[PDB]
RNA sequence: GGGAUUGCUGACUGAUAGUGCAAACAGUACUGUGAAGGAACUAAUGAAACUGGGCUAUAAGUGCGCAUUCCACCAAUACGU
RNA sequence: ACGUCUAUUGGACCCGAAACCGAUCGAUCUAGCGACGUGCAGGUCUGACUUUAAUCAGGACCGAACCCGUGUCUGUUGCAAGAGACUGGGAU
RNA sequence: AGUCAUAGGUAGCAGAACGUUCUGGAACAAUUACGCUGAAAACAGUAACAGAAUUGAAGCUGCUAACAUAAGUAACACUAAAUGGAUAACAUGGCCGUAAGCCCAAGGUUUUGCAUAACAAACAGUGAAUACGGUU
RNA sequence: UACCGUACUGCAAACCGACUCAGGUGGGCUAGUAUAUAUACUCAGGCCAUAGAAUCAACCAUGUUAAAGGAACUCGGCAAAAU
RNA sequence: CAUGGAAUCUGUGAAUUUGAAAUCUUCGUGCAGAUGCGAAGGCGCUGGCAAGGGACGAAGAGACCCUAUGCAGCUUCGCUGG
């Protein structure tokens, strides 16, 4: 099966600058993966009802696009993204020792992390949802609180 | 020795082996406690010795590019608590404590 | 003079030397790269990766 | 003898242990955090003074259909 | 500066009779708690005893005093 | 001459042997800037060195699985099942 | 002809050189060159220009950052397969 | 089966045997062996007759692996300094302060965060929105 | 108005030296006495984890002081002291 | 006298070397300088901390000399080559 190539650092320094395409097509059968990470269980409940959150990040694959994560989020989900914030990850290591000890070490497939923030959809705009206090006063009282400890290390008991 | 002053010679000292030496006639003493139906305070410990354990193999940087070693070492204890026909000489005069004063 | 640091790493002057370009451009090159593959060798270059 | 032949027997030879990225490509793998590898993205525009210019035509359109509520067939087939 | 041959097991035993350990002739025994120590350590709960029921002090009376606490 | 299938081929070897590799990932881990060099590791059994203690002081049966030859269907010319 | 023992050609009872001839890889250590860029606290002396004035020269001097390693001592399977301390040399 | 004669040996030469693995002669260990001795030796105690050998090891500053000795010896001395029942948050004391502080580069590439042991790496974390660096 | 970098470390226990190696590693920013980035103490900030515990061995290393002399030492005032 | 090793304790924890050792002295002998042979004598046994005369201590199968059908580089009115 035709998988993925090796690629080589001196290829891609001489054989620079990829071009952008004359023409692009609206793209019937997209290939393209998204995920949701966890969320904490009363978000879980804030979508269960009403379906929306502010701020949903995402796991994609490194080939996509602001862009392309935009457009595919309003034109197949119907929401309103105002913007989109990617981060490159590599893989985690994977350890797994095998029958004669030889450790075996493995790598996760490279993915693209997507911080999206939405918009409300329309005329539901109340669910943003959130005394005052002296910034001085907070200021003399972090100035005045004690210390955070030093970190133990792994074998030191407390 | 009988096993109340073999508990007094290793709890006497503050050496690391002699916590590991208490464990090990702890295990002896509540095997023939409560496992076996042997008498207490007539036990005598008849035979105990030490054997090789499995070494962890290392490396030490001397100079000069010289390889060295930092072999981590294990050991085996074996512990034999006999019963004896009379409860025998505590061989050790036990004396009261400072808290025991008027 | 201590020795033994004669290794000062470098990524331009590590794929500019030994990397898949520079031994392609020489015919003694591809004949390095060539038994490379003949011998079975998983990384055939400093440089390959996916 | 030829580079274009070279290349394509490396290739081969590369098509033989691959999958999850075991190995010596683990420690590969970093190489797009060290030398600014370019990801598999369709490039969008170009730069004139410095700006980036996105050609409106380049940007993504999804040609998704009408209704896809109520349509008659899942994406499971009962046994 | 070198051993010339390999020392015999008779030998290292003769040699290593600096590193063997001495029994101690006394004991200081709590009755209750069975701790044992030296005669002249505390060896109750303020210093290291799990074990201490209280029962190796067998008293202890001192209510009245009188002072400035400074605060 | 060279490259792959088959060997009712072997007074060839049987895990320090036989290929460098019988193994989850051997031209691997690892070494070297690089060309290049290049391991160990099967399943049971558990010898010696070594170190503590003690002492002394009936060349058979019975089950399965195939191969050979009979049979009866065969492409009907090497056997096809 | 077989068997045994010698002999010759083969690596020819086994292990061990310094070598010689080719054609791979190495200036990430180091030597030279080339392109681009950066740095040289504080003072001292001499010469020149202009002065109502926020300029230049010296393979100049003392001296930090920086470069090097003179002497002594320590170290000698060392902290280090060439280091440390104190004195040192250069520092437009 | 009674008499005689011979029997020190290096280099070397000659003669007789023991043992290891495999094969041929149809198959010599399915259910083991184990009275502890025998023989001049090599050895034997699970055939024998022939054959084919990568056929015998204290002895090559041989190679590989394991285990000792030196030996619980040397070392754990470059530095600022620690104390309070904790590598403490608190208190006391000290050291650097053109660094032993702060911000980056090269290089490294997850070494980064979480549990008063614990069952926790299997889980998290790097957001370009100031005309940030690159790509030109 | 896309793509790549953004964690952590970076005079160092995370780089180059087989090591938690007394070695080597580029640029920039900085307060007072004060006056120079030198020197002594200190600001902001950081540190007192990687062997600990007492004590009068000899001896070794590194220093302080030393009466009267003073190179008489030594291959050589080397090393210290001194300006 | 001061600081830091060393010496004591606790914890971590090597290596050089090694035919086997249960290894006395003197004189003699001897591959010609004996722990091991001969004669005479001495010695309760085992260690810690020190000093290093011996164990022809250990560390390099090359300090110097000689030899090889020995190599290597260099030199020249050594030889031969376009
Ligand atoms: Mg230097
Ligand atoms: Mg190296
Ligand atoms: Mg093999
Ligand atoms: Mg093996
Ligand atoms: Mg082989
Ligand atoms: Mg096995
Ligand atoms: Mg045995
Ligand atoms: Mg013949
Ligand atoms: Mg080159
Ligand atoms: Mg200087
Ligand atoms: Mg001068
Ligand atoms: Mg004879
Ligand atoms: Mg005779
Ligand atoms: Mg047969
Ligand atoms: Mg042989
Ligand atoms: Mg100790
Ligand atoms: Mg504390
Ligand atoms: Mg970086
Ligand atoms: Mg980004
Ligand atoms: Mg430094
Ligand atoms: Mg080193
Ligand atoms: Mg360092
Ligand atoms: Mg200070
Ligand atoms: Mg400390
Ligand atoms: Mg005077
Ligand atoms: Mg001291
Ligand atoms: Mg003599
Ligand atoms: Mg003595
Ligand atoms: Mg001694
Ligand atoms: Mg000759
Ligand atoms: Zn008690």
């Amino acid at each position: 099966e035709q998988e993925t190539r090796l690629r080589f650092v001196s290829s891609e320094w001489r054989s620079g600058r990829p071009q952008p395409p004359e023409r692009r097509i609206p793209i019937c059968f997209p290939n393209i993966t998204l995920q949701m990470m966890k969320l904490t269980p009363e978000q879980m409940d804030q979508v269960k009802e009403t379906g929306w959150l502010r701020e949903v990040a995402f796991k994609t694959t490194p080939d996509v696009t602001k862009l392309e994560i935009a457009a595919f989020l309003q034109s197949v989900y119907g929401m309103n993204v105002e913007r989109v914030s990617t981060i490159n990850y590599l893989g985690r290591r994977r350890l797994a020792i095998s029958r004669n000890g030889k450790r075996l070490w493995w790598r996760e497939d490279d993915w693209k992390k997507a911080y999206v923030i939405f918009r409300p959809p329309a005329g539901q705009e109340h669910l943003l949802t959130r005394q005052q206090r002296p910034v001085i006063e907070q200021i003399r009282e972090a100035a005045r609180a004690p210390r955070l400890p030093p970190r133990p290390y792994p074998w030191e008991r407390r | 020795l009988p096993y109340p002053d073999a508990v007094a010679q290793c709890s006497l000292v503050p050496h690391k082996a002699a916590r590991y030496m208490l464990q090990a006639l702890e295990a002896a003493h509540a095997d023939a406690t409560e496992v076996k139906g042997l008498d207490a305070e007539r036990l005598v410990v008849g035979t105990v010795f030490v054997t090789r354990g499995a070494y962890e193999p290392g490396i030490s940087y001397h100079s000069k590019g010289r390889p060295g070693s930092k072999t981590f070492h294990r050991s085996h204890i074996r512990v034999v608590l006999n019963q004896a026909a009379e409860r025998p000489a505590p061989f050790a005069r036990i004396v009261a404590p400072l808290m025991s004063r008027r | 003079g201590n020795r033994g640091n004669t290794y000062q790493p470098s990524r331009r002057k590590r794929v500019n030397r030994h990397g898949l370009e520079k031994r392609l451009s020489t015919p003694q090159g591809r004949e390095v790269l060539l038994r490379r593959l003949r011998k079975g060798r998983w990384r055939i270059t400093v440089d390959s990766f996916r | 003898i030829g580079r274009e032949a070279v290349v394509d027997l490396i290739q081969q030879s590369a098509a033989k242990q691959s999958g999850i990225r075991k190995g010596w490509q683990v420690k590969a793998a970093t190489w797009v955090k060290r030398v600014h590898v370019d990801r598999g993205d369709v490039k969008v525009g170009r730069l004139e003074g410095g700006e980036f210019q996105v050609l409106p035509h380049l940007r993504p359109r999804y040609f998704v259909p009408a209704d896809l509520d109520k349509f008659q067939l899942k994406p499971y087939v009962e046994v | 500066a070198t051993p010339k041959k390999k020392l015999s097991l008779h030998r290292r035993g003769n040699r290593r009779v600096w590193y063997w350990l001495k029994r101690k002739t006394e004991v200081a025994k709590c009755s209750y708690c069975g701790a044992l120590s030296g005669r002249n350590q505390m060896f109750s709960g303020a210093a290291g005893n799990s074990a201490c029921t209280g029962q190796c002090v067998e008293q202890a009376p001192t209510p009245p005093a009188s002072s400035y606490p400074a605060e």
